């Protein structure tokens, strides 16, 4: 069984960072894309990123180019992104989903339960 | 950077009539034969479980109801006859190019 | 109305080199090599060198310097009767340009995409990957379970190839455009490397021909410094005496070779149709064969210092290796092996143009034998316009390659690369040989070269002539004729019909020798007998 477990809720202070984690467990993380996508409160997904551990690729959209940064981990299975300059906008839910294969489409098969900063 | 953008952003589907959610990306999602475009869905306060892959293939562990078509640069979610426990929100994603992009999102209900 | 005569006698030397020198060379003779003995392959190889593949080059090579008429009207010197041989090999010449173009279309891309920091054909993060896919190289952590794939492959048959959207030659679906795009490039420099006739493409080929070389240097010192090469070298050379008693061995060897130097494909004969008449076709011949069988061997060496190296990467035998056998042993394994190379990105680009530019010089040679014949057989209509019906020719060449660049097109490849060139070409150089030696005279022939070159050709020419020669072309098609393939490109079982098919393009080419005998022998008056003996003399107007 695959499943992804990421931190918990943190606190939203202006100016101030935050550290999300996703350890990924039941598959080779090695070779699949881990993305993360923001959810605000009343608002639809908005993806944010990409990374590819094993080779430590990294997409960003034209929003979150210097905003998040994304980190990967083969010892812990983990894979981190860095959120800076905390405004009020950027207090959501943030998903780590998983990315199937090239030839299935890239489809974000699994997702964690999501971390809320507030 | 693929703009999609979902016509029908509120379906008032009764029970026993089926959904149809419209998808509508700017440029072609397809390379090499595989339409880059999955659809999600997303209950109240739940992480999206994905529904559709490749926008024709079946997800996994999801009902034969929820059926996907359409290649190119139109797609549909065609949701068999609807029931009370699917009225979520359905987002339609490509993942062809640098930065993969959400659609607009559709709730349903009754 | 005189010949345009080479001009210098290296434009020649190096023409024919290149010709003789192409894509087989790199994959084919290694592959063969190991496969059959290793060093003990190198024992049948000079063999059937020495007895079956110098005698036809130079016999071929002095006939088109004395008639210098090229391949069809060239038997009107010879034996009027078989003029069909030319038309035969015009076909050939048609299949060949289908698929072989192709294979360098495919190059072309590998080079075009082999211009990034990072190459594509490195990990399994792309959009065309499946979920089959591991890293080639990576640690024993992630195993190769039984039907593991590795980027390289996937970069081949998914995003080059494209061969997954199609499901064999039933569905030979879709035309992949940038392939399309690729091939239009290399024709445009194929006419404009042909179309003013022999003073540029004699000048081209100097380039042309002598870069291959200078990349194979560099590889093979890359390939040396490579950790491992020895294991690759070893496994080369190592004889094994056990695999010469087949005659399997002897059978690949005698095809390799007289494929290798590809004589009875009607270019030896309008390369030497130019050269001046008294010059000396018996030591280029010679030197020229020569360097095509070293290059094969260094070629080979090439290959397997890479070979080695990348079965000591994984701890496997290099057996467990090279399993591919045709050009996935360029395009999958040495792409795997430049993707980790230290300074890759720059070894990939001038393989590639390797690649292209000894398969460019191929294509150069076969098309302008084909343009040759054409020409001196029709110089009422043709040979004042010679820029023109070079771009006819290269517009049929590239419309019958269109069906080689759909998706399932590599099946097309595999299919007229067995098939197209087989058992045609073979029979084609069995009755030229006939006709130069036993209807048209031996003591004769040698006469002609002894007027041309100064001297009579010794009693072993004239003996690998008369009799060795042609037998042994005899075995290698008595060979063919009896094994039907089992053609197997990607997981792909050929079906019979398609074994059929292949058997109606053989015979395609060969149904024009029969058919112009048969309208010679109804053309000319007389009984039989007297209508035999006035077609089998030539004209001499
Ligand atoms: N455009 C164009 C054009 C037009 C007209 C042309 N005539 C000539 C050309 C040169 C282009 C390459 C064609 N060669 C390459 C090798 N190939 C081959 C080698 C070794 C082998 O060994 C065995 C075995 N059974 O062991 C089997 C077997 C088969 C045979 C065909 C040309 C190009
Ligand atoms: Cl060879
Ligand atoms: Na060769
Ligand atoms: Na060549």
């Amino acid at each position: 069984q695959v499943q992804l477990q990421q931190s918990g809720p943190e606190l939203v202070k202006l100016g101030a960072s935050v550290r999300i984690s996703c350890k990924a467990s039941g598959y080779r993380f090695s070779y699949s894309w881990m993305n993360w996508v923001k959810q605000r409160p009343g608002k639809g997904l908005e993806w944010i990123g990409r990374i590819y551990p094993g080779d430590g690729d990294t997409k960003y959209s034209g929003k979150f180019k210097g905003k998040a940064t994304l980190t990967a981990d083969k010892s812990s299975s983990t894979v981190y992104m860095q959120l800076s300059s905390l405004t009020s906008e950027d207090s959501a839910v943030y998903f780590c989903a998983r990315s199937a294969y090239g030839s299935e489409g890239f489809a974000m098969d699994y997702w964690g339960q999501g971390t809320s900063v507030t | 950077d693929i703009v999609l953008t979902q016509s029908p952003a509120s379906l008032a589907v009764s029970l026993g009539q089926r959904a149809t959610i419209s998808c509508r990306a700017s440029e072609s999602v397809d390379n090499y034969g595989i339409s880059f475009l999955n659809w999600f869905q997303q209950k109240p306060g739940q992480p999206p479980k994905l529904l559709i892959y490749a926008a024709s293939n079946q997800g996994s562990g999801v009902p034969a109801r929820f059926s996907g078509s359409g290649s190119g640069t139109y797609f549909s979610l065609n949701i068999h006859p609807m029931e009370e426990d699917d009225t979520a929100v359905y987002f339609c994603q490509q993942t062809k190019g640098v930065s993969w992009t959400f659609g607009g999102g559709t709730k349903v209900e009754i | 109305g005189e010949r345009e005569t080479w001009g210098k006698k290296v434009d020649f030397l190096l023409s024919v080199i290149g010709y003789a020198v192409d894509l087989g060379n790199v994959w084919r003779f290694p592959y063969i090599c190991y496969q059959n003995g290793g060093g003990a392959f190198l024992l049948p190889y000079t063999i059937m060198a020495i007895f079956g593949g110098i005698p036809l080059f130079y016999m071929e090579l002095a006939l088109g310097q004395y008639h210098r008429n090229g391949c069809i009207s060239i038997w009107r010197k010879i034996c009027p009767i078989f003029k069909g041989i030319g038309y035969a090999i015009c076909i050939i010449a048609f299949y060949i340009a289908s698929y072989y173009n192709t294979i360098m279309a495919w190059a072309l891309y590998y080079l075009i995409s082999s211009f990034t920091d990072q190459l594509p054909w490195t990990s399994c993060k792309n959009s065309w990957n499946t979920g089959n896919c591991t890293n080639y190289f990576s640690e024993d952590n992630i195993t190769w379970t039984l039907h593991s794939t590795s980027p390289a492959e996937e970069f081949y048959t998914r995003h080059v190839l494209q061969i997954h959207r199609s499901k064999g030659l039933q569905d030979l679906g879709g035309i992949s455009w940038q392939l399309a795009l690729c091939i239009m490039l290399i024709f445009t420099v194929i006419y404009f490397s042909i179309w003013k006739g022999v003073k540029t493409s004699g000048k081209v080929v100097w380039v042309t021909a002598t870069f291959p070389y200078i990349i194979l240097s560099v590889l093979l010192v890359r390939g040396a410094t490579l950790p491992g090469a020895w294991r690759g070298v070893l496994f080369y050379l190592k004889p094994n005496w056990q695999k010469l008693l087949e005659t399997g061995v002897w059978i690949d060897a005698a095809a390799q070779i007289f494929f290798s130097l590809g004589p009875g494909f009607g270019v030896l004969l309008a390369f030497a149709s130019y050269n001046k008449f008294n010059n000396n076709c018996y030591q280029d011949a010679l030197v020229t064969s020569v360097v095509n069988c070293m290059t094969s061997f260094v070629s080979g060496f090439v290959i397997f210092t890479v070979l080695g190296y990348m079965a000591e990467m994984r701890n496997e035998d290099v057996s467990e290796v090279a399993k591919d056998a045709g050009p996935s042993l360029l395009f999958i394994t040495y792409a795997e092996a430049i993707a980790n190379m230290p300074a890759s990105t720059f070894f990939a680009i001038i393989f590639f143009l390797m690649l292209i530019t000894l398969g460019l010089d191929s294509t150069f040679a076969g098309l302008e034998g084909v343009i040759t014949a054409v020409l001196d057989e029709f110089p009422h209509v043709w040979a004042k316009r010679r820029e023109r019906f070079v771009l006819a020719v290269v517009i049929t060449c590239f419309f019958g390659s269109l069906v080689t660049l759909t998706f399932g097109g590599a099946y097309v490849v595999k299919l007229l690369e067995e098939y197209a060139t087989g058992p045609a070409v073979l029979t084609v150089a069995l009755i030229e040989a006939v006709a130069v030696s036993w209807f048209y005279g031996i003591t004769q022939f040698c006469r002609d070269v002894k007027e041309m070159l100064g001297f009579s050709p010794g009693w072993f020419w004239r003996i690998c002539w008369v009799a060795i020669s042609p037998l042994f072309l005899l075995f290698i098609i008595c060979s063919f004729l009896m094994s039907p393939p089992q053609l197997r490109l990607f997981q792909y079982n050929y079906p019979y019909w398609s074994i059929i098919l292949g058997y109606c393009i053989g015979t395609s080419s060969f149904i024009c020798i029969p058919t112009y005998i048969a309208y010679r022998l109804i053309i000319t008056p007389g009984t039989f007998k007297e209508r035999i003996i006035k077609s089998i003399t030539p004209e001499t107007p």
